[PDB]
C-alpha cells in the first residue's frame, strides 16, 4: 500500500545511525530499491533530519553533476540550504554556483539566487536576537 | 670559510675543569625579566699549538673585563659573539702554548625565560600562589646557553657547582652538597650551596635545580641513597610512595645486568609540575613530569602504572649506557636511546615480574615502527657523522626510528646471540670504554671478542651482520614454499609501485636468523645468508605445518603458501594454546599487512581473526582491534559498516560472559595487569559495538555515581569507557560538563573531556564545538585535542570539516597544531567528492601542516583506489561471517 | 602525638617531627605514678599523618600496655615515662 511505503520511506530518515543514513542515501541512489519518483522527496526527507543536514549537503554540493543529468532540483536546494545561518554557509552557497553554474541549474537555475538572498536576511536575524532570545529561553524554561 | 664559519669545535683544545655560580631570580625585574647571574671559569689544555680561543656561547650578555668579555699565556687580541655559529671566538695576540693548562674565565648574566631551553623557568600554581622554580633542560644544543663551555658530547671534563638561591629553597645538582647551606655573606637573604667535584661527564648532562619541593628517601642495600623529590602537598598523599617502591629492586637488577655497580653516590629523582619532554637522565638527577613519576592508587588506572615503571627503568638504564660510556658524536645517538628503550622492558620486568611485560614491546615498539619504515621515504639508522652539524640536524634524529628500531635490531642482536653472550660483551664494553666516548663499531669488536671467547657459531663476523642491519634502510619479508622447504627474502615496500630513491650498498639484501617451530615443537636455528636457500628444515608433508620467527625475536615478516596457511588456521582453530602467545599476535598483523601490500587476500587476512572467538590473551585481541581500525574508520559511513558491527558482536560476546562471571559482576578487578587491558578491551569493544548487556550494566554505573557525587563507584581502570558509553546514552552531558568545571585533577579532566565527546546528539556536540573557542571553558592549548575527539566520533565528521571550512584563516591566523588536526580530519576522506572539496580547500586558501595536507591528499588517493578494490569483496566475507 | 617533617626542604619520613608524649598526672618531681586503688584501667590516646603510625612495644614487661586491663591481678604496679620493666613506643 503506497501510503505505508510512503510513510516509512520518510520515518527511516528519522533515524539517528549516520552509516544507516548514509546507506539509505545509496539505496536512493539505486532506482530498483527506492524508484526515480521520491529520491529526491527521501533526499529532502533526510535533510530534514538535522543529522543529515551535513550528509545531504555534501553529497549535494560534491556530486549534484550527476543528479542534474537525472534526479526536482529547486526544491532540493531549498531544503539543503534553509537551516544556513553563517556567512561561511552563505560562502559555501556561492562556491557551489560558481563550481558548477557552468552547468546551469534546470529548474533550480532561479531557486539557487533565491536561497543566496534568503540566507543572508538569516544571518543578519540570527546576529540579531541569538542573545535576547536565549536570554528568554533560559529565564522562562525554569 | 673560517673556523666560526665552520659548526664543528677544533680538536686542538681540551678541557679538564669547570666551575660555575648561578643566581636565579626569580622575582622579575623592573622590565619583567627574569634574570641570573653567572660566573665560570675553565681550565682546558692546548692540544695543538693555537693563537685563537673558540667556545660555544648563545644569549649571553656578557661582563667585559679588560675591555673584553674574558680574561685568559699571551695577549688577547679581540673578542666577538658570532651569533650564527654561537661561538665566543677570542683571538690572543701570541699564540697559545701547547701542552699547558689556561684558565679561561668570565662573569656573565642571562635570561630565566620558559622557553625550556637551558636554565629556563618553570611557573605552576600552589594553593592560590603562582610558585616559580628554576630548573635546567640541556638536550644538545643548550648546555651552553647557562655558561659558557666547549659543548660537546666528546669533550668530557669534571665540573664544581656552587648555587646561591633565596634562603626558603633547596638547591639540587648531580652531587650531593657539599657541606650543608650556608647564608650568604652579601645578603643573609640568599643561601649558598656547593657540591662536590663530578666524575669525568660531558656538558649535556648537567642539572641545575632550584626549588620548594619535598622529598622522601630510601637507603638502599647496594649504599645508594635514593629520593623522590615533589611537591610537598603532592608528596605527602603518598604518591611518591610508588617511585620510591620500585626504584630500589630497579637499580639492583642493573647492577647485575652489567656486572657494575652504580658508579654515582645518590640518585635523585624529581617529579616537575610542566615538562616538554616526559623524561630526560640527566646523571644522578633524572627528572620526569608529575604524569610519570607520581602515582595515586585512588585514581591513575593500571595504565598509569605500567607507564611509571617503564619510563623509570628507560631513564635509569641511561645512568650507565650513555653517561657513563658516552657517544662519540650524535650520529650513534640510536645506539642509545634504542638501547634503552630495549633494556627499560627488561627493566620493569625486574620490578613487576608478574606482567610478563617483555611480551609489549612487540605491540609498542615493533609493529609501531614496521608500519612507518615499510616506506621508501624511510631512512637507515648509521647516517654519516658529516651529515649532522646544525642544531636542527641534531635535534631531527630524535623520531621513531632511532628509539625503536634501534630496540628491534638490539633484541635480535641479544636474541641469535645467546643473551649471556650479549651479557658478557656488554659488561667488557663499560668496563673498557668507561668514562670514555665511543663509536658502535667499539661495541661490535667487543661483542666480536666475547663471541669467539665462547666461540659461539655464526656464518660470519658480527660486524659484518649488524651492518648489514644497520646502514641500510627498511627490512625483508621472508617468504617460504614448505612444498619444498624453498626460501627466499625481498624487501618489504608497503605500496608496492612506490620508486625506491635511494640505493642500496647490499641492493637490500639481509643475513636473517629464523627460529621456527613445527607442530608446536621447537626446531633447530637456521640462517639466511643469500635471496634464496633452501632446506629440508622447512619442508612438509600431510599435516605437518611450521611457523617462524618464533617469539618475533627478529625484525621481518613472514610469508607462507596458501596451503601453510590453511594448516596454521587448522591448528590454532583445533588449539591455540600450542602457538605461543606473541605469534598469534604475529600471525593476524602479518596477514593484515600482507594484504594491504596485495601479496594476499584480505579474505585471509579476515580468516586470521576467526580464532579470536575463543581468545583470551591481551595481545592478540589487540592485535585484531589494532588493524580492524582502519576498515571501521574507512567504512563506517558505508553500508559496509552495518555487517561489520555484528561481525565483531559475535567474535566478542564470549569474552565479555567470561570476565562477567570472572570478577563477580564487575566488583573486582583482574589481578594479573594483562587480563586487566583484556578487560577493558572486552568491555569497551562489546559495549561500543552494541551488546544489549552493557547499556543496562554501564548506564547503571553512571547513574549509581550520579546518586554519589562525592563517592565514586566506577573503579579508575574502567571510567574512561564507561564514561564515554553511558555519554553515548542531556542531564548525564550536563552533569559530566559541571562535573568538569569543577573538576579538579587533570586526568579526570581529560577523561572527561573525552567522554563528553562521546555524545549522539548534534546540538550538543556544536556547543562542545562553540566552547573550544572560549578560553575560560577549554584551556586554550586544549582545544586542539576537544576538536579531535569530535572529529572521530561520526557525527561530527562533516561538522568539523565546515567548521574549519569557516574558521580556517582565522585560526590559521590566530591561534596550536594544525597538522595532526588535519590529519584527524581528513582521515575518513575516501571518494572523490571529499578530494575535490579538500583541493579546493587549497585552492581556496598552512602553517607547519601545509606538508600534512599534501599527506592528507595522497593517502586519500590510495583510499580511493583501495575501497573500489576490496567493498564486494569484504563486503561479501562479513555478510558470510554475519551469522 | 608526632608530626612528619614538612614544608618543602625535608623528609616526609626521615624521622618524625613535634614529638609529645605524656603519662597523665605523673609528675617526675613525683617519681612513679603508683596504682594504690584496688581497680585501674590502661588507656592510650594517639594524637597524630598519611602512612606514618605508631604503636607500644612490650619492651621487656611480661604483659602490654592495655592488655592488663584483661583482669590480671597483682599485688602492686606502679606507671612512669622514667625508669621496673620497659615497653617502648615506636613510631613506623
Ligand atoms: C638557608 O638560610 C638559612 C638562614 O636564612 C640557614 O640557616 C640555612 O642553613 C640555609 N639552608 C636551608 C636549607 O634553609
Ligand atoms: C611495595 O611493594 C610491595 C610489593 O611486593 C608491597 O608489599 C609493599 O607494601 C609496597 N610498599 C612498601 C612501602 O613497601
Ligand atoms: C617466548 O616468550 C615467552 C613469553 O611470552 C617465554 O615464556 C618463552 O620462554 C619464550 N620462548 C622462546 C623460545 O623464546
Amino acid at each position: 500500500l503506497v501510503n505505508e511505503a510512503d510513510k516509512l520511506r520518510a520515518a527511516l530518515a528519522c533515524s539517528k545511525e549516520l552509516w544507516i543514513l548514509n546507506r539509505y542515501l545509496s539505496y536512493t541512489l539505486n532506482p530498483d530499491l527506492i524508484r526515480k519518483q521520491d529520491a529526491t522527496s527521501t533526499i529532502i526527507s533526510i535533510t530534514n533530519n538535522v543529522i543529515g543536514q551535513g550528509l545531504v549537503w555534501d553529497f549535494v554540493q560534491s556530486n549534484w553533476k550527476k543528479l542534474f543529468n537525472d534526479y526536482s532540483f529547486s526544491n532540493l536546494i531549498q531544503a539543503v540550504t534553509r537551516r544556513f545561518s553563517t556567512e561561511y554557509e552563505l560562502q559555501q552557497l556561492e562556491q557551489f554556483k560558481k563550481d558548477n553554474e557552468e552547468t546551469g541549474f534546470g529548474s533550480g537555475t532561479r531557486a539557487l539566487e533565491q536561497a543566496l538572498e534568503k540566507t543572508k536576511a538569516n544571518i543578519k536575524w540570527v546576529k540579531e536576537n541569538k542573545e535576547v532570545v536565549l536570554q528568554w529561553f533560559t529565564e522562562n524554561s525554569k | 670559510s673560517k673556523a666560526w664559519n665552520r659548526y664543528r669545535l677544533p680538536n686542538t683544545l681540551k678541557p679538564d675543569s669547570y666551575r660555575v655560580t648561578l643566581r636565579p631570580y626569580l622575582t622579575p625585574n623592573d622590565r619583567g625579566l627574569y634574570v641570573f647571574k653567572g660566573s665560570s671559569t675553565v681550565r682546558f689544555t692546548c692540544k695543538e699549538a693555537t693563537d685563537v680561543i673558540i667556545i660555544h656561547s648563545k644569549k649571553l650578555n656578557y661582563t667585559l673585563s679588560q675591555g673584553h668579555r674574558v680574561v685568559l699565556p699571551p695577549d688577547i687580541d679581540k673578542t666577538e659573539l658570532v651569533e650564527p655559529t654561537e661561538y665566543l671566538v677570542v683571538h690572543l695576540k701570541g699564540s697559545l702554548v701547547k701542552d699547558s693548562q689556561y684558565e679561561m674565565d668570565s662573569e656573565f648574566e642571562g635570561e630565566l625565560a620558559d622557553d625550556l631551553a637551558g636554565f629556563y623557568r618553570s611557573e605552576y600554581m600552589e594553593g592560590n600562589v603562582r610558585k616559580v622554580v628554576a630548573t635546567t633542560q640541556m638536550q644538545a644544543a643548550d648546555a651552553r646557553k647557562s655558561f659558557p663551555c666547549f659543548d660537546e658530547p666528546a669533550m668530557k671534563a669534571e665540573f664544581n657547582i656552587t648555587l646561591i638561591h633565596p634562603k626558603d629553597l633547596t638547591a639540587l645538582s648531580n652531587m650531593l652538597p657539599k657541606g650543608p647551606s650556608t647564608p650568604l655573606p652579601e645578603d643573609p637573604n640568599w643561601n649558598v650551596t656547593e657540591f662536590h667535584t663530578t666524575p669525568k661527564m660531558s656538558t649535556y648532562l648537567l642539572a641545575f635545580i632550584v626549588s620548594e619541593f619535598d622529598y622522601v628517601e630510601k637507603q638502599a642495600s647496594n649504599g645508594v641513597l635514593i629520593r623522590i623529590w615533589a611537591r610537598p602537598s603532592a608528596i605527602a598523599a603518598g604518591h611518591g610512595d610508588y617511585a620510591l617502591n620500585v626504584t630500589g629492586p630497579i637499580l639492583n637488577f642493573f647492577a647485575g645486568h652489567y656486572d657494575t655497580p652504580y658508579p654515582l653516590p645518590k640518585s635523585d629523582q624529581i617529579g616537575l609540575p610542566d615538562f616538554n619532554a616526559g623524561a630526560m637522565e640527566n646523571w644522578g638527577l633524572v627528572t620526569y613530569r608529575e604524569n610519570s613519576l607520581l602515582f595515586d592508587p585512588l585514581s591513575s588506572s593500571s595504565s598509569n602504572k605500567e607507564r611509571v615503571v617503564t619510563v623509570i627503568a628507560h631513564e635509569l638504564a641511561h645512568q650507565w649506557f650513555g653517561n657513563l660510556v658516552t657517544i662519540e658524536w650524535w650520529n650513534d645517538l640510536w645506539l642509545n636511546e634504542g638501547f634503552a628503550s630495549y633494556v627499560e622492558y627488561l627493566g620493569a620486568d625486574y620490578a613487576e615480574p608478574t606482567w610478563n611485560l617483555k611480551d609489549l614491546m612487540v605491540l609498542n615498539d615493533v609493529y609501531r615502527v614496521m608500519a612507518v619504515d615499510a616506506l621508501a621515504s624511510s631512512h637507515p639508522l648509521s647516517t654519516p657523522a658529516s651529515e649532522i652539524n646544525t642544531p636542527a640536524q641534531i635535534s631531527e634524529l630524535f623520531d621513531a626510528i632511532s628509539y625503536s628500531k634501534g630496540a628491534s635490531v638490539l633484541r635480535m642482536l641479544s636474541s641469535f646471540l645467546s643473551e649471556d653472550v650479549f651479557k658478557q660483551g656488554l659488561a667488557s664494553y663499560l668496563h673498557t670504554f668507561a668514562y670514555q666516548n665511543t663509536i658502535y663499531l667499539n661495541l661490535w669488536d667487543h661483542l666480536q671478542e666475547a663471541v669467539n671467547n665462547r666461540s659461539i657459531q655464526l656464518p660470519t663476523t658480527v660486524r659484518d651482520i649488524m651492518n648489514r642491519w644497520t646502514l641500510q634502510m627498511g627490512f625483508p619479508v621472508i617468504t617460504v614454499d614448505t612444498s619444498t622447504g624453498t626460501l627466499s627474502q625481498e624487501h618489504f615496500l608497503l605500496d608496492p609501485d612506490s620508486n625506491v630513491t635511494r640505493p642500496s650498498e647490499f641492493n637490500y639484501v639481509w643475513i636473517v636468523p629464523i627460529t621456527s617451530i613445527r607442530d608446536g615443537r621447537q626446531q633447530q636455528d637456521y640462517w639466511l645468508i643469500d635471496v634464496r636457500a633452501q632446506n629440508d628444515l622447512f619442508s612438509t608433508s600431510g599435516n605437518e605445518w611450521v611457523l617462524l620467527n618464533l617469539n618475533v625475536t627478529g625484525y621481518y615478516r613472514v610469508n607462507y603458501d596458501e596451503e601453510n596457511w590453511r594448516k596454521i588456521q587448522t591448528q590454532l582453530q583445533r588449539d591455540h594454546s600450542a602457538i605461543p602467545v606473541i605469534n598469534r599476535a604475529q600471525i593476524i598483523n602479518d596477514a593484515f599487512n600482507l594484504a594491504s601490500a596485495h601479496k594476499v587476500p584480505v579474505t585471509l587476512a579476515l580468516n586470521n581473526t576467526l580464532f579470536l572467538i575463543e581468545e583470551r590473551q591481551y595481545m592478540p585481541w589487540e592485535a585484531a582491534l589494532s588493524s580492524l581500525s582502519y576498515f571501521k574508520l574507512m567504512f563506517d559511513r558505508s553500508e559496509v559498516y552495518g555487517p561489520m558491527k555484528n561481525y565483531l558482536k559475535k567474535q566478542v560476546t564470549p569474552l565479555f560472559i567470561h570476565f562477567r562471571n570472572n570478577t563477580n559482576n564487575w566488583r573486582e578487578i583482574p589481578e594479573n595487569l594483562m587480563d586487566q587491558y583484556s578487560e577493558v578491551n572486552a568491555i569497551s569493544t562489546a559495549c561500543s559495538n552494541g551488546v544489549p548487556e552493557c547499556e543496562e550494566m554501564v548506564s547503571g554505573l553512571f547513574k549509581q555515581w550520579m546518586e554519589n557525587p562525592n563517592n565514586n563507584p566506577i573503579h579508575p581502570n574502567l571510567r574512561s569507557t564507561v564514561y564515554c558509553n553511558a555519554i553515548a546514552q542531556e542531564e548525564e552531558w550536563d552533569f559530566a560538563w559541571e562535573q568538569f568545571r569543577n573538576a579538579t585533577l587533570v586526568n579526570e579532566a581529560d577523561k572527561l573531556r573525552a567522554a563528553l565527546a562521546c555524545s549522539k546528539e548534534l546540538w550538543i556536540l556544536n556547543r562542545y564545538l562553540s566552547y573550544t573557542l572560549n578560553p575560560d571553558l577549554i584551556r586554550k592549548q586544549d582545544a586542539t585535542s576537544t576538536i579531535i575527539s569530535i572529529t572521530n566520533n561520526v557525527i561530527g565528521q562533516g561538522l568539523v570539516w565546515d567548521f574549519v571550512q569557516s574558521n580556517w584563516k582565522k585560526l590559521f591566523n590566530d591561534y596550536f597544531s594544525f597538522s595532526n588536526l588535519i590529519q584527524a580530519v581528513t582521515r575518513r576522506f575516501s571518494t572523490e567528492y571529499e578530494l575535490q572539496q579538500l583541493e579546493q580547500f587549497k585552492k581556496d586558501n598552512f602553517g607547519s601542516g601545509t606538508r600534512a595536507l599534501e599527506q592528507a591528499l595522497e593517502k586519500t588517493k590510495a583510499n580511493i583506489k583501495w575501497v573500489k578494490e576490496n567493498k564486494e569483496v569484504v563486503l561479501q566475507w562479513f555478510t558470510e561471517n554475519s551469522k | 602525638d608526632f608530626k612528619p617533617q614538612s614544608g618543602g626542604g625535608k623528609c616526609f619520613n626521615c624521622y618524625p617531627a613535634g614529638v609529645n608524649i605524656t603519662l597523665a598526672n605523673f609528675n617526675e618531681t613525683k617519681g612513679p605514678l603508683c596504682v594504690d586503688t584496688s581497680h585501674f584501667t590502661t588507656k592510650y590516646v594517639a594524637v597524630y599523618v598519611g602512612r606514618w603510625s605508631a604503636s607500644i612495644n612490650t619492651g621487656n614487661c611480661p604483659f602490654s600496655f592495655g592488655k592488663v586491663n584483661n583482669f590480671v591481678k597483682f599485688g602492686s604496679v606502679c606507671f612512669s615515662l622514667k625508669d621496673g620493666c620497659a615497653m617502648p613506643i615506636v613510631a613506623n
